[PDB]
RNA sequence: CGACUCUUAGCGGUGGAUCACUCGGCUCGUGCGUCGAUGAAGAACGCAGCUAGCUGCGAGAAUUAAUGUGAAUUGCAGGACACAUUGAUCAUCGACACUUCGAACGCACUUGCGGCCCCGGGUUCCUCCCGGGGCUACGCCUGUCUGAGCGUCGCU
RNA sequence: AGAUCUUGGUGGUAGUAGCAAAUAUUCAAACGAGAACUUUGAAGGCCGAAGUGGAGAAGGGUUCCAUGUGAACAGCAGUUGA
RNA sequence: CUAAGGCUAAAUACCGGCACGAGACCGAUAGUCAACAAGUACCGUAAGGGAAAGUUGAAAAGAACUUUGAAGAGAGAGUUCA
RNA sequence: CGCGACCUCAGAUCAGACGUGGCGACCCGCUGAAUUUAAGCAUAUUAGUCAGCGGAGGAGAAGAAACUAACCAGGAUUCCCUCAGUAACGGCGAGUGAACAGGGAAGAGCCCAGCGCCGAAUCCCCGCCCCGCGGCGGGGCGCGGGACAUGUGGCGUACGGAA
């Protein structure tokens, strides 16, 4: 049971690479990539109002 | 046996280190428990102070450290003392009190 | 004859035929049988017909 | 042997009562998984315990 | 024709023995017939008449004891199987009085020095 | 002292373990005495004890016992603490202030083997090793 | 001959029936059950047998009473009362 | 999705508890749909089925608009029989064939104080659902 | 030509691999954390209409009562059950019951044998026989009663 | 692919070794689908009272008795059987 | 600092027990010895040792009936989507 | 030469209670190896470990300084991080090896004996009555028994205490 299951990343590299996916999230040939059928969103930072 | 240059290690493992090993985890349940306990304990003493009784102001022991100051255990007898509270009030009113400390300053 | 309870003596079983048949015997043999429960062979009185006795218990 | 103890020929007794075939009616029953009795013994071939 | 223990708990001493010793020469007559070859009716009627005879039994058993539970209250000494039994270690542990009594010197005190209710400002 | 029970004084091993006499048993005459009352009355809870005399063959203590389940004693507070079931045998278990003195226990530099409650307890925590969830 | 001829004149039990844990394991010669120690009070076990132990240890048998002991206890060993009478 | 932490949405374990239920809540387990008329009549969706009910199976070999009278409800088997739902074997007589009863519909309900109970349970339950979710 | 042998293929045997499944495990975590002379754990023996094992139960013996539920149990048979002058089954379980060994407790057991106090019968109060009921272990605490001592004394 | 590997299965050997310690069987009949072996009768033999006879102890534990069956078992067979 | 007297909850431990939840685990020679009448069958005087063994089908609808055989076992027929 | 008191012992199937045995993962007290490593081996190591014995509880043990320190000082116990594979031990070889300070989880303090004062103020048991039953308590009554001056209770405990 002690096989080190847990690793532990630097909280500088997890910022790091939660920048890097919201950036990436903002390019529509990464989301299409992803396969997310974005054909017909109008802005792909898709913004809606907070009523939501 | 030693290989090329290396460093002399010592490994203190000649000792059937593996029926005595403490795994963590139950680490999250026993901080999930912890806050559990805090919680109820503060919902229990409803207006009092969450952390308890007040604490007195503490210099460090030793030449290292005695330049901080830290929360000690409690208020001296003397310190209650000149400022006029009974040292079986005290702990009623929420002050921790610390027979054994001493003034020397 | 009888099938009775382990634990019954003979003075045990010559009471409770005494007094549930409403006869009187003359003497009770006691074995036990290999699959372990006891068999009492009841001799009745003279004067008490057994086959009778068969009849009115109802294992003619 | 012939002389025996109390214990000794209960003990008997009950191993002859249940050295038997199992009942033909078991093997209708719902979800029975029982062929035949597994555990028959034959004073022959395997000796009691005691 | 069943009996049920509700209209057996009305019923005295007397009649409730008198109506096991009927069912106990019913089921001694049953027993007869089973080993005679008898009938399937009367073979089923085996286990009707036992559990008749249980349930006469433990109305009886019911009724006696409940009389001397009756009887005993009250009493500073009764009866090991009218006594409680929670548990051994229950029934060793100190009871509800001695188990909260005070000294002079501990009533003293939380007289003297009660713990107060207080908040404190930022 | 405790002469080592074994036949002919043969302790088959490394000389170092080969000791048969001048050997010392572990906890002193007085809790052995204490031990041997509560065995003895089983039902009573040993208090403490005191030497009242010795020979050069035998030692002479008198224990105190208290019987928990008497009113006298269940009813009063400052002793209801004897008759709670974690306080029975305390001569066997080594709380009784004659036992007590052969575990090593008190507070600074000079008793470091029994931090943590025991030399048991102590040796637990230094030997076990602490594998985190995070290396 | 140390073998078949000498398996020829066994026909003396060493053991029987003990009276307490029913094990063929009770020598009569020294009055003693080499599996539980009957006539001693306390049960013969030992832990450089893990096995023996969980062959013979609580659960292994009926446990009538710590049945009832364990349905109990979820009830907080309720006594004297009966349920709500209809 | 499911919440509850004392639930278990283990497949062995609902297996398990399926299989092993026992009499009382295989009642419950063997639960049919009524008809539209009596779910329109009574204010209710499905019922545990009962002896003496009237179904049409709506699946299976013997789908079809013919009514029949449940005869047994063998709930060791999870099985209920119908009235003309059988088949004849090799020696001429004929056998009751076994069909779950979520695979039947119930279009006429055996009626007494118990039932009627339950049904006016059901009813009220949904009504007070229906009136909270409004 | 055939036999026999070898190779390959089709089909058939033998065998139970592979695959798919899984009311089982293993591991981790959580909450409780409760045995027993009021007789435990364990053991033995019995208990079903047809029942050997497993399971459940204890001479009230595959279970009684009570409560909840609300028409079955089911391998076959049987018979209940107006489901309201109350209910099958199942669940729960708080009432009752719970054989013999076992710390095991009258003494003893690879067998058996007592003693004491009541009650019933044969006797026809007196204690012989039979049956039933209740007692009869060791250690130890407080108290009680009966005592012992050329122990220390007092009075005579 | 190996570990005189672990578990399971299967070959050649091979229809082979073998079913050879203690003298011995034969005739007719019955039952039966079926008889070298079962039963009955006849004959010839053996144990030869320190028995291949009649009964017990220990041990076995239902093997005892009757009826029926002919799957498997009784190293051939069986209508017989512990 | 004040021994040779005493008590004291919380934080801590938990491969036994009761009841749960889960898993980048194993998938019937694996995973517990034990998925199954498993600490069972069986072995040993005893201490003790200790297995093998899952799967018809949706539903028994588990092959009526005819026919050869003394039967096992076959040929037809029949159930089934098979 | 009897009757009393006390002391020290004994018996009882005396009245009423209590202990025994099981489980034993965790905990407490003891006892306690050898395989192994040291490329041999004896000290050492394995290891205060396995096995063995006893005793508990839902936790246990510990615990409110005859402490740490040497500072401008901290302040019961227990647990975590670190100190630290360090100080030190060791055929100074193989190997072994803590603590203080610091940061946290939790946090809670107290009681006798003794010295004294108070007309033993104290306690148990048995009867009677009432209020309760549900773990058997409350209140009162007894020229009712016993314990106890060879010391019970109240005040009081090193932070001082009392009048
Ligand atoms: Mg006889
Ligand atoms: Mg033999
Ligand atoms: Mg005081
Ligand atoms: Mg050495
Ligand atoms: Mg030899
Ligand atoms: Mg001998
Ligand atoms: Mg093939
Ligand atoms: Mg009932
Ligand atoms: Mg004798
Ligand atoms: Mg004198
Ligand atoms: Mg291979
Ligand atoms: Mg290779
Ligand atoms: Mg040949
Ligand atoms: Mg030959
Ligand atoms: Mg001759
Ligand atoms: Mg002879
Ligand atoms: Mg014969
Ligand atoms: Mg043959
Ligand atoms: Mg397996
Ligand atoms: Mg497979
Ligand atoms: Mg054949
Ligand atoms: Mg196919
Ligand atoms: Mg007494
Ligand atoms: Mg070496
Ligand atoms: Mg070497
Ligand atoms: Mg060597
Ligand atoms: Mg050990
Ligand atoms: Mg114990
Ligand atoms: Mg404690
Ligand atoms: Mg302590
Ligand atoms: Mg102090
Ligand atoms: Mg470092
Ligand atoms: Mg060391
Ligand atoms: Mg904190
Ligand atoms: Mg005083
Ligand atoms: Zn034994």
């Amino acid at each position: 049971t002690w096989r080190r299951w847990h690793r532990r990343v630097n909280t500088t590299q997890k910022r790091y690479a939660i920048c890097s996916a919201l950036a990436a999230s903002a390019l529509p040939a990464l989301v299409m990539s992803k396969g997310h059928r974005i054909e017909e969103v109008p802005e792909l930072p898709l913004v809606v109002e907070d009523k939501v | 046996a030693p290989s090329r240059n290396g460093m002399v290690l010592k490994p203190h493992f000649h000792k059937d280190w593996q029926r005595r090993v403490a795994t963590w985890f139950n680490q999250p349940a026993r901080k999930i428990r912890r806050r559990k306990a805090r919680q109820a304990k503060a919902r229990r003493i409803a207006p009092r102070p969450a952390s308890g009784p007040i604490r007195p102001i503490v210099r460090c022991p030793t030449v290292r450290y005695h330049t901080k100051v830290r929360a000690g255990r409690g208020f001296s007898l003397e310190e209650l003392r000149v400022a006029g509270i009974h040292k079986k009030v005290a702990r009623t009113i929420g002050i921790s009190v610390d027979p054994r400390r001493r003034n020397k300053s | 004859v009888f099938i009775v309870d382990v634990k019954a003596n003979k003075h045990q079983i010559k009471q409770a035929v005494k007094k549930l048949y409403d006869i009187d015997v003359a003497k009770v043999n006691t074995l036990i049988r290999p699959d372990g429960e006891k068999k009492a062979y009841v001799r009745l009185a003279p004067d008490y017909d057994a086959l009778d006795v068969a009849n009115k218990i109802g294992i003619i | 042997s012939s002389h025996k103890t109390f214990r000794i020929k209960r003990f008997l007794a009950k191993k002859q009562k249940q050295n038997r075939p199992i009942p033909q009616w078991i093997r209708m029953k719902t979800g029975n998984k029982i062929r035949y009795n597994s555990k028959r013994r034959h004073w022959r071939r395997t000796k009691l315990g005691l | 024709a069943k009996i049920k223990a509700r209209d057996l708990r009305g019923k005295k001493k007397e009649e409730l023995l008198k109506q096991l010793d009927d069912l106990k020469v019913e089921l001694s007559q049953l027993r007869v017939a089973k080993v005679t070859g008898g009938a399937a009716s009367k073979l089923s009627k085996i286990r009707v008449v036992r559990k008749s005879i249980a349930r006469v039994l433990t109305v009886i058993n019911q009724t006696q004891k409940e009389n001397l539970r009756k009887f005993y209250k009250g009493k500073k000494y009764k009866p090991l199987d009218l006594r409680p039994k929670k548990t051994r270690a229950m029934r060793r542990r100190l009871n509800k009085h001695e188990e909260n009594l005070k000294t002079k010197k501990q009533q003293r005190k939380e007289r003297l020095y009660p713990l107060r209710k207080y908040a404190v400002k930022a | 002292g405790r002469k080592r029970p074994v036949p002919k004084g043969a302790t088959y091993g490394k000389p170092v373990h080969h000791g048969v006499n001048q050997l010392k048993f572990a906890r002193s005459l007085q809790s052995v005495a204490e031990e041997r009352a509560g065995r003895h009355c089983g039902a009573l809870r040993v208090l403490n004890s005191y030497w009242v005399g010795e020979d050069s063959t035998y030692k002479f203590f008198e224990v105190i016992l208290i019987d928990p389940f008497h009113k006298a004693i269940r009813r009063n507070p400052d002793t209801q603490w004897i008759t709670k079931p974690v306080h029975k045998h305390r001569e066997m278990r080594g709380l009784t202030s004659a036992g007590r003195k052969s575990r090593g226990l008190g507070k600074g530099h000079k008793f470091h083997h029994t931090i943590g409650g025991s030399r048991r307890a102590a040796w637990r925590r230094r030997n076990t090793l602490q594998l985190h969830r995070y290396r | 001959t140390k073998g078949t001829s000498s398996f020829g004149k066994r026909r003396n039990k060493t053991h029987t029936l003990c009276r307490r844990c029913g094990s063929k394991a009770y020598h009569l010669q020294k009055s003693t059950c080499g599996k539980c120690g009957y006539p001693a009070k306390r049960k013969r076990k030992y832990n450089w047998s893990a096995k023996a132990k969980r062959r013979n240890t609580t659960g292994t048998g009926r446990m009538r009473h710590l049945k009832i002991v364990y349905r109990r206890f979820r009830h907080g060993f309720r006594e004297g009362t009966t349920p709500k009478p209809k | 999705m499911k919440f509850n932490p004392f639930v278990t949405s283990d497949r062995s374990k609902n297996r398990k508890r399926h299989f092993n239920a026992p009499s009382h809540i295989r009642r419950k387990i063997m639960s049919s749909p009524l008809s539209k008329e009596l779910r329109q009549k009574y204010n209710v969706r499905s019922m545990p089925i009962r002896k003496d009910d009237e179904v049409q199976v709506v699946r299976g070999h013997y789908k079809g608009q013919q009514i029949g009278k449940v005869v047994q409800v063998y709930r060791k088997k999870y099985v209920i029989y119908i009235e003309r739902v059988q088949r004849e074997k090799a020696n001429g007589t004929t056998v009751h064939v076994g069909i779950h009863p979520s695979k039947v519909v119930i279009t006429r309900l055996k009626l007494d104080k118990d039932r009627k109970k339950i049904l006016e349970r059901k009813a009220k339950s949904r009504q007070v659902g229906k009136e909270k979710g409004k």
